[PDB]
């Protein structure tokens, strides 16, 4: 179901790689290249400029309410004093909002203005956009406040808002953070967190790995495994994962996280979920976050295989062997990816470890030489490869 | 002097200073925010030693990055994870390396050229087996003290064919080869032959790709690219009666 | 395999590096010292265009100067002879006096307060908020009217200075010849009634609420949390203070 093209390959000894873990079996075609779908986007056409809101919260006698859009002082309502009973009724915010709204509607025929509990929502016609939203309170910013789609802090967020108002919480320049996007929900009255305003949230599932699963019947099904969407965060804060533009050579599970070896990049998943590659929250760094380390060496070594060996994971590559490790626990910062040894491994054949040793094939021009990778006994962490075919130099074709 | 990638960060070796980039981006060298320190920030450690050692090369060795310098070898490391404060840059060994030739590591060992006045001596940098972190350099040319002429521009080798070849600007025609073999951890074979291609053939830097070595020569009428492949049983050219060991 | 041209084609001392990126992307790159000539392993020249200049490669002795490091995404060529430098030409806010363009944020009024703002030591603006007839005064206690009132007085007293009112701010810009030496303002109440604001703020919290489209403030430390004093620039469109790159 869900397609069969991934399997189709001219040389399947070399392209399909299958990793079997108890829950699922993953098939990776290495020829195929992972890609994102331009088709699925969040808020696909989005101008931050349109749909600004003003939150009227109070009134006080003698204050001139001037709100100017596009440089003309569109609304000018002077709160008045001198006859208290009528004025106390007039000092109220809700009446002021409707008063401001009607003036605004006459001055902006194309713009649609809709009042709210505290908000006044100004929506520009598609052709026009809000260039200037400045409002003069005649008092501190407290009397009324122009609100744009950018807020310096979560605390500085409009109290009431439309059902989908999205604000990008830019930094307060106090705590280091990644600016994050927050979306209001009218039903729950909670601001929550969201996925950006023009950002593609999904990778194309076809290109990414697929799984073979036993059914009820016991006859297998070859299907793609859904990969989680970019739930929170904009493109800059939440970069597309490394495999998104390239081929995935192999699949490994380091710690509790699914991992992929693509080119010179090792990409890991959030710890709890093997499918989700992006941070749960852009706003707060979590140790349980994806990792995007890239192998560091002066030569070009695309990472073909990952082999568990000793008490370490050795990420082998054609001309080099690397160890994936961390300084303490695993964050996106702790992981090191050092370069243990530089023996050459041909990669059509997965290294097999019988006991302590891992056996691999090195390709001499005419006859292959099988080697054994062991941890040398005396030194603390030196690994070496003996050649076990030295006595039969030209035996295995 | 040189460009290296330590961890996820591009790095430069300039004078006695190692400069690294922010972790995510190789091009950006400055902090994202001056206001808040981030572990993902550039690093500006300077080598600490009592002598003057400009840092010429960075070689990945063992599970460490060794920043070699002409008179000394240093290790770039960190106490825990990498910040602009954690990095240490210690001073492992003080062997002398001539720097026209990049050190080449065939397997565990890294081979380098030390310049004596008349003839170069190639050395092997290994991690000594017994001690936790002591690295030493054996001299592999001790038996052939005056063989390789002083100008050395390339040290090139193959793990698959177990050989290291040093091309020296001194004697241009020869490619001086060391063939070695390690059984257990002992060195069973140390050989220092030279391959000579012609009377007037100046040899530019060969570099093996798999089991095939691609050599560039001068004549001095016209330069050429040629191939050497160590294939036991092959006929190098099509239809040839037997492999004919004839140059060119 | 092929002949690669005359003896001098590759130059007396080329630096030749093999870029083994893939089975099909094995290329050799020679640095003549006058240019770059790249060769496929079959001996076929691959054209190297040199957009954006070619002088970096040019070196008398390219075995020794050019160093090439090849990583899978990009190949980096470093000339060691060349010295990195900054461009004095590109600067942020190239000519910048913090002194000019100060702002005062009028936020409120209260009866009986004398608004005195003094620039250059003369009490330039003196507006006494008044009491005793409430309806006119409630209209008068408002900040916006006070701002325009202060502005006009300021314009007469400072003909050369240009004064422009804002939502809460009053922006005083000195003529290029003159600068604001003293910006002190007496509220007649706590600093709350009106506040002189300079381009330096003790904290991000102590930042003018409304500001011109490019007002840059340097957030000096609050002497509480260790930090590096940082520069923050206001954006009128987004109403966010953000962070910036300095003023000269």
């Amino acid at each position: 179901p869900n397609g069969s093209n991934y399997i189709k390959t001219a040389n399947p000894r070399n392209d399909l790689r299958m990793v079997t873990v108890a829950d699922y079996t993953f098939i990776v075609n290495r020829n195929v290249v992972a890609q994102k779908n331009t088709k699925s986007v969040n808020l696909p056409n989005y101008n931050p400029n349109q749909d600004g809101l003003i939150n009227v919260r109070g009134g006080q006698y003698g204050r001139e309410l001037i709100v100017h859009i596009n440089g003309k002082d569109v609304a000018k309502y002077k709160i008045p004093d001198g006859s208290q009973p009528e004025h106390v009724n007039n000092t109220d915010a809700q009446w002021l909002a409707e008063e401001l709204a009607k003036q605004m509607r006459t001055n902006l025929s194309d713009w649609t203005v809709n009042v709210g509990q505290g908000f006044i929502h100004v929506t520009a016609p598609s052709g026009q956009q809000i260039d200037s939203f400045t409002t003069k309170d005649g008092y501190a910013d407290q009397l009324i406040n122009p609100v744009t789609h950018y807020a310096q802090s979560f605390s500085k967020l409009p109290p009431n808002a439309p059902n989908g108002y999205m604000v990008k919480i830019v930094g307060d320049a106090s705590k280091s953070a990644d600016q994050y996007y927050v979306r209001y929900d009218a039903e729950r009255k909670v601001w929550t967190e969201t996925l950006g305003w023009n950002t593609e949230d999904q990778v194309l599932w076809e290109t990414m790995p697929h799984a073979l699963v036993r059914a009820a019947d016991g006859n297998f099904d070859f299907k793609w495994l859904e990969w989680s969407p970019k739930s929170c965060g904009d493109v800059d804060t939440n970069p597309w994962p490394s495999f998104v533009g390239s081929s995935i050579n192999d699949v490994f599970f380091f710690r509790n996280r699914l991992g992929f070896l693509s080119g010179e990049n090792i990409i890991l998943s959030r710890t709890a979920k093997y499918f989700n590659f992006y941070p749960a929250s852009i706003a707060n760094l979590s140790d349980d976050d994806p990792i995007d380390v890239a192998v560091s060496t002066n030569r070009i070594a695309i990472l073909k295989y990952a082999v568990p060996f000793s008490e370490e994971l050795l990420i082998w590559s054609d001309e080099a062997q690397f160890v994936l490790t961390a300084s303490g626990t695993l964050t996106s910062k702790s992981v090191e990816l050092n370069l243990t040894t530089q023996f050459d491994v041909q990669d059509r054949a997965r290294p097999f470890g019988i006991g302590r040793n891992v056996y691999f094939a090195s390709p001499r021009s005419s006859f292959t030489s099988i080697h054994r990778y062991y941890a040398v006994q005396d030194v603390s962490s030196v690994k070496n490869a003996e050649d076990i075919t030295s006595h039969v130099p030209n035996y295995i074709p | 002097n040189d460009v290296f990638f330590f961890r996820n960060r591009l790095g430069f070796l300039s004078g006695e200073n190692i400069i690294l980039s922010r972790t995510a981006k190789y091009f950006n060298f400055y902090p994202a925010s001056i206001a808040n320190l981030s572990d993902d920030d550039p690093i500006d450690v300077a080598v600490s030693t009592n002598r003057i050692a400009i840092l010429k090369y960075a070689v990945p060795f063992s599970e460490e990055l060794l920043i070699w310098s002409d008179e000394a070898q240093f290790v770039l490391t960190a106490s825990g994870t990498l910040t602009s404060k954690s990095v240490e840059l210690n001073l492992t060994t003080q062997f002398d390396v001539q720097d026209r030739a990049r050190p080449f590591g065939i397997g565990r060992n890294v081979y380098f050229a030390s310049p004596r006045s008349s003839f170069t001596s190639i050395h092997r940098y290994y991690a000594v087996q017994d001690v936790s972190s002591v690295k030493n350099a054996e001299d592999i040319t001790s038996h052939v003290p005056n063989y390789i002429p002083n100008g050395v521009f390339s040290i090139c080798g193959s793990g698959t064919e177990n050989f290291c070849s040093v091309l020296s600007h001194g004697d241009p025609s020869k490619i001086f080869m060391y063939k070695f073999l390690y059984l257990n951890e002992e060195l069973r074979q140390q050989s220092w032959s030279h391959w000579d291609f012609g009377e007037n053939v100046q040899v530019l830097a060969c570099q093996s790709i798999s089991s095939d070595m691609y050599v560039i020569l001068r004549n001095e009428f016209n330069t050429f690219l040629a191939r050497i492949s160590f294939t036991k049983n092959a006929i190098d050219l099509q239809g040839e009666p037997y492999r004919a060991f004839m140059d060119m | 395999l092929n002949t690669l041209g005359d003896n001098g084609a590759l130059g007396q001392a080329p630096y030749i590096h093999l870029i083994n990126r893939d089975e099909h992307e094995q290329y050799y790159a020679v640095f003549t010292g006058s240019g770059i000539r790249v060769f496929d392993l079959s001996g076929n020249e691959k054209q190297v265009r040199y957009p954006n200049g070619s002088n970096y490669i040019k070196t008398a002795n390219p075995r020794n100067d050019l160093r090439m490091v090849t990583v899978a995404d990009y190949t980096f060529i470093v000339n060691r002879n060349v010295v990195a430098q900054k461009n004095t030409k590109s600067v942020n806010l190239p000519n910048y006096n913090p002194n000019q363009d100060g702002l005062i944020n009028v936020r409120g009024g209260q009866y009986g307060r004398e608004l005195i703002v003094h620039i250059n030591g003369k009490d330039v603006a003196k507006y006494k908020i008044p009491d005793g007839s409430q309806p006119e005064h409630v209209n008068n206690t408002d900040a916006q009217w006070l701002a325009e009132e202060l502005a006009k007085q300021m314009r007469t007293n400072l003909s050369d200075w240009t004064v422009n009112v804002g939502q809460g701010f009053i922006h005083v810009t000195a003529p290029s010849g003159q600068q604001i030496d003293s910006f002190t303002t007496k509220d007649g109440y706590a600093d709350q009634l009106i506040n002189p604001v300079t381009h330096y703020a003790q904290s991000f919290s102590k930042l003018p609420p409304n500001a011109p489209n490019g007002y840059m403030v340097k957030i000096v430390g609050d002497a509480s949390k260790s930090a590096d004093q940082y520069y923050v620039r206001y954006d009128a469109e987004r109403k966010v203070w953000t962070e910036t790159l300095g003023w000269n």
